[PDB]
């Protein structure tokens, strides 16, 4: 077996940018200061809302 | 968005994680390593002329 050793490399960044996202993901909510700012988070608390 | 979204297109070969492998090029001063050690296996060769 070969490629593994180099996805690591790959994933790594992937595995913290995707924490960095949620990080970053988080600093919206501080933006908008609320639960959710669309529906693709959940729509049924978004229509439920409206 | 439609900024961030057509922002992450990268076009060309970009950075973002391109700029994680220029670390790792080292490793092939490695592989160079090797292709002397070839070199010196010549002289065992030659060293039959001798």
């Amino acid at each position: 077996m070969r490629i593994t050793n180099k996805l690591n490399f790959t994933n790594s960044v992937n595995n913290s940018m995707g924490g960095q996202s949620a990080l970053y993901q988080i600093s919206q909510q501080l933006a908008s200061g609320l639960k959710i700012q669309n529906s693709y988070e959940d729509a049924s608390t978004y229509i439920d809302n409206t | 968005s439609v900024y961030s979204e057509y922002q992450s297109k990268s076009g060309v070969n970009t950075n973002e994680e391109l700029a994680a492998l220029i670390q790792y090029q080292s490793s092939y001063g490695a592989a160079a390593k090797i292709v002397s050690t070839v070199d010196q296996m010549l002289d065992t060769l030659l060293g039959l002329k001798s």
